């Protein structure tokens, strides 16, 4: 009802730091409860240290809701904003 | 002597009148404007060296660029008081004259006071609008001061645009005071929104809104 | 933990952490309320559920 | 020890009544610093969407100065070979004495500048101190593209002008603060970045390009591309309790 069409979307394309930090703190709750990982496993087994090294390729499938001031909101792919 | 300082003061006061009355929207032709003291002293003093403030009345016809852009704009009376202590009586029969020629809004500069009961006599000269100002007030014009920035009154439309691009109700805008010298410079009503360039040194040129009541 | 450094952790931006600093962490409760009147008032009963 | 004593609590105090004030004040997701309910308190953050740590003091060239040494400095003619540039710096230097197609675009450029001149000089900066804080560094992006791309000597440049004057002016029209395409975005755009567009096009003219940075061509597109990136990540983060 008051969202916002995928051509009309004005919001900053740039994966802000608390957006970047709610990301690798819930896919990291997510891989530690025994979720399916979408990288190649190595070296590596801290959650979070899974989570940052599958947002270093872009692999995370979530959807940011941005709710604007007045009631509305936007919906971007996890794997469209720019990560810096 | 004596005399040269109230002229001046007198002087000083049309003057900011008529810049006023031409920063409003209507139309005052230069020969008026750029009016010299010699013309002041011999057109409006007596021969005994004495003011007449009756002969300091005039009215006021728009332009028609701001006929355009501001739609709901008349004419303009004005004129200046003659009693000091303006009571019910000037206060009554100004109001008869507005209400004489059906014209718009007019500015009754008084002196040193208006009383209470005759302070009463403004809602009661509708349709019109009576504007009162004191003198001693207009001597100097606060919009050549260095604080003050440039205030430009907006049309019906443009709010509503300016309304839509932020998403906003009329309410939630920065506000203005009815009563505040450079709010009644340009006349306000309730619901009119000035806008406001100030200068600033982080980025040089802010354009700031902010509305009425 | 004052008002103080409740300040500073709203300057920092960790809401989740507030919201853990004054919950879990300390005293956390639970209230059946109704949705017509809304009060506190409830009479519930869970193992006869 | 008595006055020290004495002033600390009411400093704290004071403190509690400050935060107490000034605590619901956010930044929301298009340049409007509203509070708990909606009182547009400051309708672009700091009247430019900068941060706070990002800034650092610049100098203005423009400024400072008297109108022969500003002359002496900005102005190029390429009909007299006294005040043109120099030859021994560019190889192209005998396919130029002569086209006007080119002297236009040099005066039109001049006249920018003067405009510049006058404004920043009249209206903002009375006093006509030169030294503001201002984001992007841009010396040090300067002398780095001299140290990666080894441009010291003693060499001739290949670099155009048109590619000089046409890369500044579709450069200073993708720094973005506000985005989208209604009239008010666009104007705000205007107004939120003009000092910054000054510092730009006081830096970059061509004599202090061409004869004092003495930069060619690869480095010159890195730098654009620098200073894009940069401005892009110096920008403030909607959610900030400021
Ligand atoms: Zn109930």
């Amino acid at each position: 009802e008051l969202a916002i069409l995928k051509e009309e979307r004005t919001t900053t394309p740039y994966l802000t730091k608390y957006e970047r930090a709610r990301i690798l703190g819930t896919r990291a709750l997510q891989i530690s409860m025994n979720a399916p990982v979408l990288v190649d496993i190595e070296g590596e087994t801290d959650p979070l240290q899974i989570a940052m090294k599958e947002l270093s390729q872009r692999k995370i499938p979530l959807v940011i809701r941005r709710y604007l001031p007045d009631g509305s909101y936007e919906d971007w792919g996890c794997d469209e904003l720019i990560v810096d | 002597e004596d005399n040269n300082r109230i002229i001046s003061r007198l002087w000083r006061s049309f003057r900011t009148v008529k810049e006023m009355a031409a920063d409003r929207g209507y139309f005052i032709s230069q020969e008026e404007m750029d009016q010299s003291l010699e013309e002041f002293r011999s057109k409006i003093c007596d021969s005994m060296g004495n003011p007449q403030r009756k002969l300091m009345s005039f009215l006021a016809n728009p332009t028609p660029e701001a006929l355009e852009k501001y739609s709901d704009l008349g004419t303009l009376w004005v004129e200046f008081c003659d009693e000091p202590s303006v009571g019910i009586k000037t206060m009554r029969n100004f109001c008869l004259r507005i209400q004489e020629k059906n014209f718009s809004t007019g500015i009754f500069i008084y002196q040193n006071n208006i009383t209470p009961s005759a302070n009463k006599m403004i809602p009661t000269v509708s349709p019109a609008i009576i504007e009162t100002f004191q003198e001693s007030d207009l001597v100097v014009n606060i919009t050549h001061h260095e604080l003050v920035p440039k205030h430009i009154r907006l049309s019906d439309g443009e709010k509503s645009q300016l309304l839509q691009r932020y998403k906003l109700k009329e309410s939630q805008l920065p506000r203005i005071q009815r009563e505040d010298p450079v709010a009644r410079y340009l006349g306000l009503k309730r619901g009119q929104v000035v806008k406001i360039i100030r200068r600033s040194e982080t980025s040089g040129r802010y354009a700031s809104y902010r509305i009425c009541l | 933990f004052g008002e103080m450094e409740r300040d500073c952790m709203i300057a920092h931006g960790a809401a989740g952490f507030l919201k853990e600093r004054l919950m879990e962490a300390s005293d956390a409760f639970r209230v059946h309320v109704c949705g017509i009147c809304g009060l506190m008032s409830v009479i519930a009963n869970l193992k006869k559920n | 020890l008595i006055d020290t004593a004495v002033k600390t609590a009411e400093t704290g105090y004071i403190q509690r009544r400050l935060v107490k004030a000034l605590e619901d004040i956010m930044v929301h997701y298009d340049g409007t610093t509203r509070n708990s309910l909606g009182d547009i308190i400051q309708f672009l953050y700091g009247e430019d969407g900068l941060d706070g740590t990002q800034v650092e003091r610049q100098t203005i060239d423009t400024i400072p100065g008297s109108d022969k040494a500003f002359h002496k400095r900005y102005y190029v003619d390429l009909m007299d070979e006294k005040n043109s540039i120099k030859p021994d710096v560019i190889e192209y230097a005998a396919d130029i004495l002569g086209d006007v197609e080119l002297q236009k675009e040099l005066n039109s450029e001049y006249e920018q500048l003067v405009s510049d001149r006058k404004f920043l000089r009249e209206i903002v900066f009375v006093n006509g101190d030169h030294n503001w804080p201002l984001p992007v560094n841009l010396r040090r992006i300067i002398q780095n593209a001299q140290q990666i791309f080894h441009l010291d000597r003693a060499k001739a440049s290949d670099l155009t002008i048109p590619e000089i004057i046409h890369g500044v002016r579709d450069l200073c029209k993708k720094l973005f603060v506000l985005r989208g395409e209604n009239e008010l975005i666009k104007e705000a755009q205007q107004n939120a970045t003009s000092l910054f567009q000054c510092l730009v096009r006081a830096r970059l003219a061509t004599r202090r390009i061409l004869e004092e940075f003495r930069l060619n061509r690869d480095a010159f597109e890195w730098v654009l591309g620098t200073i894009e990136a940069q401005f892009q990540r110096s920008l403030v983060h909607p959610g900030e309790m400021v």
